[PDB]
Protein backbone atom coordinates (compact mmCIF):
# COMPACT_ATOMS: atom_id res chain seq x y z
CA UNK A 1 0.00 0.00 0.00
CA UNK A 2 1.01 3.90 -0.28
CA UNK A 3 3.13 4.36 2.76
CA UNK A 4 3.77 7.76 4.03
CA UNK A 5 6.80 9.40 6.23
CA UNK A 6 5.58 12.68 7.86
CA UNK A 7 7.96 15.30 9.91
CA UNK A 8 5.19 17.89 11.52
CA UNK A 9 7.30 21.06 13.06
CA UNK A 10 5.54 23.82 15.42
CA UNK A 11 7.26 27.12 16.59
CA UNK A 12 5.26 29.35 18.93
CA UNK A 13 6.53 32.96 19.78
CA UNK A 14 5.64 33.89 23.48
CA UNK A 15 6.40 37.81 23.55
CA UNK A 16 8.26 38.91 27.12
CA UNK A 17 8.22 34.76 28.01
CA UNK A 18 11.01 34.21 26.59
CA UNK A 19 12.42 32.57 23.15
CA UNK A 20 9.73 30.72 20.76
CA UNK A 21 8.94 26.92 21.45
CA UNK A 22 9.91 24.20 19.33
CA UNK A 23 7.61 21.24 19.25
CA UNK A 24 8.25 18.13 16.39
CA UNK A 25 6.77 14.78 16.08
CA UNK A 26 7.09 12.44 13.03
CA UNK A 27 4.80 9.46 11.77
CA UNK A 28 4.83 6.66 9.75
CA UNK A 29 1.20 6.40 8.64
CA UNK A 30 -1.01 7.38 11.32
CA UNK A 31 1.31 6.05 13.87
CA UNK A 32 3.29 8.77 15.77
CA UNK A 33 6.88 7.05 16.74
CA UNK A 34 8.90 10.14 17.79
CA UNK A 35 8.41 13.58 19.48
CA UNK A 36 11.04 16.67 20.92
CA UNK A 37 9.88 20.02 22.59
CA UNK A 38 12.38 23.00 23.45
CA UNK A 39 11.13 23.58 26.46
CA UNK A 40 12.41 19.81 27.87
CA UNK A 41 15.04 20.25 29.90
CA UNK A 42 18.64 18.63 27.85
CA UNK A 43 15.61 18.26 25.08
CA UNK A 44 16.10 15.29 22.98
CA UNK A 45 14.36 13.13 20.10
CA UNK A 46 12.16 10.67 22.23
CA UNK A 47 10.68 7.79 20.87
CA UNK A 48 6.60 7.01 21.05
CA UNK A 49 6.16 4.01 19.49
CA UNK A 50 7.70 0.58 20.50
CA UNK A 51 9.42 -0.36 17.38
CA UNK A 52 12.08 2.68 17.60
CA UNK A 53 13.38 1.83 20.82
CA UNK A 54 15.33 -0.64 18.40
CA UNK A 55 17.82 1.98 16.84
CA UNK A 56 20.69 2.57 18.22
CA UNK A 57 21.62 5.98 20.79
CA UNK A 58 22.98 7.61 17.57
CA UNK A 59 20.45 7.67 16.09
CA UNK A 60 18.47 9.50 18.58
CA UNK A 61 21.20 11.83 18.89
CA UNK A 62 21.04 12.28 15.08
CA UNK A 63 17.74 13.77 15.10
CA UNK A 64 18.10 15.51 18.31
CA UNK A 65 20.91 17.25 16.66
CA UNK A 66 18.46 17.95 13.88
CA UNK A 67 15.71 19.15 15.99
CA UNK A 68 17.96 21.68 18.02
CA UNK A 69 18.79 23.09 14.28
CA UNK A 70 14.92 23.71 12.96
CA UNK A 71 14.58 24.76 16.77
CA UNK A 72 17.29 27.38 15.90
CA UNK A 73 16.26 28.50 12.38
CA UNK A 74 12.64 29.00 13.51
CA UNK A 75 13.86 31.14 15.80
CA UNK A 76 15.04 33.96 13.11
CA UNK A 77 12.07 32.69 11.06
CA UNK A 78 9.30 33.72 13.48
CA UNK A 79 11.88 37.34 13.55
CA UNK A 80 11.94 37.56 10.37
CA UNK A 81 8.44 36.88 8.97
CA UNK A 82 7.23 39.40 11.87
CA UNK A 83 9.22 41.81 9.42
CA UNK A 84 7.76 40.67 6.30
CA UNK A 85 4.75 41.54 7.83
CA UNK A 86 5.85 44.42 9.36
CA UNK A 87 4.07 43.48 12.67
CA UNK A 88 4.80 44.91 16.00
CA UNK A 89 6.14 42.70 19.06
CA UNK A 90 3.52 42.27 20.90
CA UNK A 91 1.13 39.01 19.12
CA UNK A 92 2.13 35.56 18.63
CA UNK A 93 2.51 34.34 16.10
CA UNK A 94 3.06 30.20 14.43
CA UNK A 95 5.17 28.99 11.74
CA UNK A 96 4.43 25.62 10.76
CA UNK A 97 6.69 22.76 8.81
CA UNK A 98 4.88 19.62 7.14
CA UNK A 99 7.66 18.06 5.18
CA UNK A 100 7.99 13.79 4.27
CA UNK A 101 7.75 11.08 1.21
CA UNK A 102 5.47 8.67 0.02
CA UNK A 103 6.36 5.24 -0.96
CA UNK A 104 4.07 3.51 -3.69
CA UNK A 105 3.96 -0.16 -3.83
CA UNK A 106 7.18 -0.32 -6.16
CA UNK A 107 9.22 0.74 -3.34
CA UNK A 108 10.15 4.05 -4.77
CA UNK A 109 9.27 7.54 -4.12
CA UNK A 110 5.90 7.90 -5.19
CA UNK A 111 5.28 11.62 -3.87
CA UNK A 112 7.71 14.64 -1.97
CA UNK A 113 6.43 17.45 0.66
CA UNK A 114 7.40 20.09 2.04
CA UNK A 115 5.56 23.02 2.76
CA UNK A 116 5.19 25.64 5.55
CA UNK A 117 2.26 27.91 6.93
CA UNK A 118 2.43 31.36 8.97
CA UNK A 119 -0.21 31.33 11.61
CA UNK A 120 -2.16 28.70 10.05
CA UNK A 121 -2.13 30.13 6.48
CA UNK A 122 -0.45 28.56 3.35
CA UNK A 123 2.98 30.75 3.10
CA UNK A 124 5.20 28.74 0.72
CA UNK A 125 5.51 24.80 -0.47
CA UNK A 126 7.80 22.99 -2.77
CA UNK A 127 5.89 21.76 -6.01
CA UNK A 128 5.95 17.73 -7.05
CA UNK A 129 8.45 18.33 -9.23
CA UNK A 130 11.09 19.63 -6.03
CA UNK A 131 12.63 22.52 -7.85
CA UNK A 132 10.37 25.52 -7.97
CA UNK A 133 8.18 26.84 -4.83
CA UNK A 134 4.80 28.11 -4.61
CA UNK A 135 4.32 31.24 -2.94
CA UNK A 136 1.03 32.44 -1.23
CA UNK A 137 1.76 36.17 -0.49
CA UNK A 138 4.11 39.20 -1.57
CA UNK A 139 6.16 38.00 1.61
CA UNK A 140 6.20 34.41 0.86
CA UNK A 141 7.81 35.39 -2.65
CA UNK A 142 10.31 37.28 -0.71
CA UNK A 143 11.46 33.67 0.93
CA UNK A 144 10.85 32.39 -2.91
CA UNK A 145 13.23 34.49 -4.65
CA UNK A 146 15.95 33.75 -1.84
CA UNK A 147 15.35 30.17 -1.71
CA UNK A 148 15.41 29.53 -5.64
CA UNK A 149 18.62 31.86 -5.86
CA UNK A 150 20.33 29.72 -3.04
CA UNK A 151 19.09 26.71 -4.83
CA UNK A 152 17.65 25.27 -1.36
CA UNK A 153 15.56 22.89 -2.92
CA UNK A 154 18.03 20.37 -3.95
CA UNK A 155 19.23 20.01 -0.48
CA UNK A 156 15.33 18.87 0.18
CA UNK A 157 15.58 16.92 -3.12
CA UNK A 158 18.56 14.92 -1.51
CA UNK A 159 16.87 14.50 1.57
CA UNK A 160 13.90 13.35 -0.41
CA UNK A 161 15.10 10.84 -2.91
CA UNK A 162 18.11 9.47 -0.51
CA UNK A 163 17.41 9.55 3.33
CA UNK A 164 13.50 9.69 3.37
CA UNK A 165 12.63 6.91 1.02
CA UNK A 166 15.50 4.53 3.18
CA UNK A 167 14.20 5.03 6.67
CA UNK A 168 10.03 4.69 5.91
CA UNK A 169 11.30 1.38 4.99
CA UNK A 170 13.31 0.62 7.57
CA UNK A 171 10.57 2.11 9.86
CA UNK A 172 8.05 -0.26 7.87
CA UNK A 173 10.78 -3.56 8.57
CA UNK A 174 10.81 -2.74 11.93
CA UNK A 175 7.54 -2.06 12.45
CA UNK A 176 5.89 -4.84 10.13
CA UNK A 177 3.48 -6.44 13.33
CA UNK A 178 2.13 -3.14 13.98
CA UNK A 179 2.25 -1.04 10.60
CA UNK A 180 2.19 -3.53 7.24
CA UNK A 181 -0.83 -5.30 9.81
CA UNK A 182 -4.49 -3.39 9.33
CA UNK A 183 -7.02 -3.99 12.35
CA UNK A 184 -10.39 -4.15 10.46
CA UNK A 185 -13.41 -2.70 12.33
CA UNK A 186 -15.64 -4.44 15.23
CA UNK A 187 -18.95 -3.10 14.02
CA UNK A 188 -22.37 -3.15 15.69
CA UNK A 189 -25.47 -1.02 15.49
CA UNK A 190 -27.12 0.20 18.45
CA UNK A 191 -31.12 1.64 18.90
CA UNK A 192 -31.59 4.75 21.05
CA UNK A 193 -35.47 5.79 20.82
CA UNK A 194 -35.84 9.35 20.56
CA UNK A 195 -39.74 9.81 20.13
CA UNK A 196 -43.28 8.27 18.96
CA UNK A 197 -41.58 9.38 15.21
CA UNK A 198 -37.61 8.68 15.70
CA UNK A 199 -35.45 6.26 16.87
CA UNK A 200 -31.67 6.85 15.93
CA UNK A 201 -29.97 4.15 14.68
CA UNK A 202 -26.15 4.34 15.05
CA UNK A 203 -23.52 2.42 13.45
CA UNK A 204 -20.50 1.77 15.60
CA UNK A 205 -16.59 1.20 14.05
CA UNK A 206 -14.35 0.30 16.56
CA UNK A 207 -10.36 -1.00 17.16
CA UNK A 208 -9.46 -0.04 13.35
CA UNK A 209 -6.36 0.62 12.11
CA UNK A 210 -5.06 2.61 10.00
CA UNK A 211 -7.68 5.36 10.70
CA UNK A 212 -9.32 5.65 6.62
CA UNK A 213 -12.47 3.59 6.52
CA UNK A 214 -16.10 4.39 4.85
CA UNK A 215 -19.29 4.04 7.14
CA UNK A 216 -22.59 4.76 5.39
CA UNK A 217 -26.23 3.86 5.86
CA UNK A 218 -28.34 2.43 3.05
CA UNK A 219 -32.28 2.41 3.48
CA UNK A 220 -33.56 -0.63 0.71
CA UNK A 221 -30.34 0.48 -1.63
CA UNK A 222 -30.61 4.24 -1.40
CA UNK A 223 -27.47 6.10 0.11
CA UNK A 224 -28.50 8.52 3.09
CA UNK A 225 -25.68 10.58 3.38
CA UNK A 226 -26.89 13.84 3.09
CA UNK A 227 -29.64 12.95 5.62
CA UNK A 228 -27.14 10.84 8.12
CA UNK A 229 -24.68 12.06 11.84
CA UNK A 230 -21.34 11.14 10.57
CA UNK A 231 -18.81 11.97 13.38
CA UNK A 232 -15.05 12.74 12.37
CA UNK A 233 -12.59 9.21 13.29
CA UNK A 234 -11.43 9.59 17.10
CA UNK A 235 -8.26 8.10 18.55
CA UNK A 236 -9.75 5.40 20.70
CA UNK A 237 -6.41 5.74 22.79
CA UNK A 238 -4.82 2.32 22.33
CA UNK A 239 -3.35 3.26 18.39
CA UNK A 240 -6.67 2.42 17.15
CA UNK A 241 -9.46 4.46 15.86
CA UNK A 242 -13.11 4.74 16.53
CA UNK A 243 -16.08 6.73 14.40
CA UNK A 244 -20.56 6.12 13.97
CA UNK A 245 -22.70 7.02 11.59
CA UNK A 246 -26.25 7.67 12.85
CA UNK A 247 -29.77 7.58 10.96
CA UNK A 248 -33.02 8.85 12.42
CA UNK A 249 -35.89 6.08 11.34
CA UNK A 250 -39.40 5.59 12.48
CA UNK A 251 -39.66 3.09 14.80
CA UNK A 252 -40.96 -0.43 12.48
CA UNK A 253 -38.75 0.55 9.94
CA UNK A 254 -35.83 -0.61 11.42
CA UNK A 255 -34.80 -3.92 9.09
CA UNK A 256 -34.81 -1.01 6.11
CA UNK A 257 -31.54 0.18 7.22
CA UNK A 258 -28.61 -1.59 6.34
CA UNK A 259 -25.29 0.02 7.35
CA UNK A 260 -22.03 -0.50 5.31
CA UNK A 261 -18.21 -0.81 6.27
CA UNK A 262 -15.16 -1.07 4.13
CA UNK A 263 -11.87 -0.93 5.67
CA UNK A 264 -8.66 -2.31 3.84
CA UNK A 265 -8.82 -4.76 7.19
CA UNK A 266 -11.57 -6.61 5.84
CA UNK A 267 -11.65 -9.68 3.45
CA UNK A 268 -15.19 -8.33 2.19
CA UNK A 269 -16.77 -5.44 3.41
CA UNK A 270 -19.29 -5.57 6.34
CA UNK A 271 -23.31 -5.09 5.76
CA UNK A 272 -25.21 -5.25 8.98
CA UNK A 273 -28.27 -4.06 10.92
CA UNK A 274 -30.30 -3.73 13.55
CA UNK A 275 -30.23 -7.00 16.29
CA UNK B 1 15.39 10.38 10.36
CA UNK B 2 14.13 14.42 10.23
CA UNK B 3 15.75 17.33 8.08
CA UNK B 4 16.47 21.18 8.62
CA UNK B 5 16.16 23.49 5.83
CA UNK B 6 19.48 25.03 4.73
CA UNK B 7 17.99 29.05 5.26
CA UNK B 8 15.22 30.70 7.16
CA UNK B 9 12.52 32.00 4.78
CA UNK C 1 -8.59 34.84 12.11
CA UNK C 2 -8.92 32.01 14.74
CA UNK C 3 -10.55 28.43 13.80
CA UNK C 4 -12.45 27.09 16.58
CA UNK C 5 -11.86 23.83 17.96
CA UNK C 6 -14.19 20.40 17.28
CA UNK C 7 -15.03 18.74 20.75
CA UNK C 8 -15.93 15.11 20.70
CA UNK C 9 -15.92 13.22 24.59
CA UNK C 10 -16.19 9.29 24.53
CA UNK C 11 -15.27 5.95 26.25
CA UNK C 12 -12.25 4.08 24.98
CA UNK C 13 -14.73 0.77 25.41
CA UNK C 14 -18.50 0.56 25.87
CA UNK C 15 -19.18 2.09 29.42
CA UNK C 16 -20.21 -0.51 31.84
CA UNK C 17 -21.15 1.14 35.45
CA UNK C 18 -17.89 0.01 37.84
CA UNK C 19 -15.84 -1.47 34.84
CA UNK C 20 -12.72 0.76 34.68
CA UNK C 21 -12.04 2.63 30.88
CA UNK C 22 -10.49 5.30 29.88
CA UNK C 23 -12.10 8.78 29.03
CA UNK C 24 -11.30 10.86 25.88
CA UNK C 25 -11.53 14.41 25.13
CA UNK C 26 -10.18 14.66 21.19
CA UNK C 27 -10.50 18.56 20.22
CA UNK C 28 -9.26 18.99 16.42
CA UNK C 29 -9.40 21.66 13.88
CA UNK C 30 -8.61 24.57 15.90
CA UNK C 31 -5.83 27.92 15.40
CA UNK C 32 -3.91 29.26 17.04
CA UNK C 33 -2.10 26.63 19.00
CA UNK C 34 -3.01 27.67 22.63
CA UNK C 35 -5.66 25.91 24.42
CA UNK C 36 -6.49 25.02 27.66
CA UNK C 37 -8.53 21.15 27.85
CA UNK C 38 -9.37 19.41 31.30
CA UNK C 39 -11.49 16.27 31.99
CA UNK C 40 -14.31 17.23 34.88
CA UNK C 41 -15.64 15.14 37.41
CA UNK C 42 -18.83 16.51 38.81
CA UNK C 43 -17.18 19.79 37.53
CA UNK C 44 -13.86 19.14 39.36
CA UNK C 45 -10.85 18.88 37.18
CA UNK C 46 -9.14 15.30 36.85
CA UNK C 47 -5.20 13.99 36.56
CA UNK C 48 -5.06 14.06 32.44
CA UNK C 49 -2.51 13.18 30.09
CA UNK C 50 -2.37 15.29 26.39
CA UNK C 51 -0.79 13.72 23.03
CA UNK C 52 1.62 15.63 21.65
CA UNK C 53 0.81 18.17 19.48
CA UNK C 54 0.60 17.51 16.00
CA UNK C 55 -1.83 19.68 13.12
CA UNK C 56 -3.64 17.84 9.59
CA UNK C 57 -3.59 19.18 6.00
CA UNK C 58 -5.37 22.33 6.56
CA UNK C 59 -3.10 23.21 9.78
CA UNK C 60 -5.54 23.19 12.05
CA UNK C 61 -4.45 21.27 15.37
CA UNK C 62 -5.33 18.60 17.24
CA UNK C 63 -4.88 17.04 20.98
CA UNK C 64 -5.94 14.07 22.95
CA UNK C 65 -6.50 14.71 26.62
CA UNK C 66 -7.31 11.40 28.46
CA UNK C 67 -7.16 9.93 32.14
CA UNK C 68 -8.52 6.86 33.80
CA UNK C 69 -12.28 6.04 34.65
CA UNK C 70 -14.97 4.06 36.26
CA UNK C 71 -18.43 4.87 35.00
CA UNK C 72 -21.13 5.10 37.74
CA UNK C 73 -24.86 6.54 37.33
CA UNK C 74 -23.37 9.23 40.59
CA UNK C 75 -21.02 10.56 38.57
CA UNK C 76 -20.82 13.23 35.29
CA UNK C 77 -18.21 13.78 33.31
CA UNK C 78 -16.96 16.60 30.83
CA UNK C 79 -14.67 17.80 28.90
CA UNK C 80 -14.08 21.97 29.21
CA UNK C 81 -11.98 23.47 26.31
CA UNK C 82 -10.93 27.08 26.23
CA UNK C 83 -9.76 28.54 23.35
CA UNK C 84 -9.24 32.29 21.75
CA UNK C 85 -12.10 31.42 18.83
CA UNK C 86 -14.42 30.81 21.85
CA UNK C 87 -16.13 33.51 24.31
CA UNK C 88 -15.76 31.67 27.25
CA UNK C 89 -14.62 28.28 28.16
CA UNK C 90 -16.99 25.11 26.44
CA UNK C 91 -18.26 22.18 27.96
CA UNK C 92 -19.33 18.91 26.56
CA UNK C 93 -20.82 16.26 28.41
CA UNK C 94 -19.89 12.84 28.33
CA UNK C 95 -22.70 10.58 27.26
CA UNK C 96 -21.94 6.70 26.73
CA UNK C 97 -24.01 6.63 23.39
CA UNK C 98 -21.76 9.18 21.90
Amino acid sequence: GPHSLRYFYTSVSRPGRGEPRFLAVGYVDDTQFVRFDSDAPNPKAEPRAPWVEQEDPEYFHRSTRIFKGAAQIDRGNLQTLRGYYNQSEDGSHTIQRMFGCDLGPDGRLLRGYNQYAYDGADYIALNEDLTSWTAADMAAQITKRKWEAAGDAEHYRSYLEGLCVKWLQIYLDKGKETLQRADPPKAHVTHHPVSAREVTLRCWALGFYPADISLTWQRDGEDQTQDMELVETRPAGDGTFQKWAAVGVPPGEEQRYTCHVQHEGLPEPLTLKWE
Amino acid sequence: TPQSAPHGV
Amino acid sequence: EPRTPKIQVYSRHPAENGKPNYLNCYVYGFHPPQIEIDLLKNGQKMKTEQSDLSFSKDWSFYLLVHTDFTPSTVDEYSCRVNHSSLAAPHMVKWDRNN
